[PDB]
């Protein structure tokens, strides 16, 4: 899920845009 | 914005600030 993807690899405010949806 | 690994309270505020939007709405879908 999104907390262990974007703490072991980078998320870009444009991978966390697709996230809010 | 700037390239980093996050965690937490920054990853959701972080994922709220692009969005505009809080989510958690009357009766929670997520």
């Amino acid at each position: 899920g999104i907390v262990e993807q974007c703490c072991t690899s980078i998320c870009s405010l444009y991978q966390l845009e697709n996230y809010c949806n | 914005f700037v390239n980093q690994h996050l965690c937490g309270s920054h990853l959701v505020e972080a994922l709220y600030l692009v969005c505009g939007e809080r989510g958690x709405f009357y009766t929670p879908k997520t």
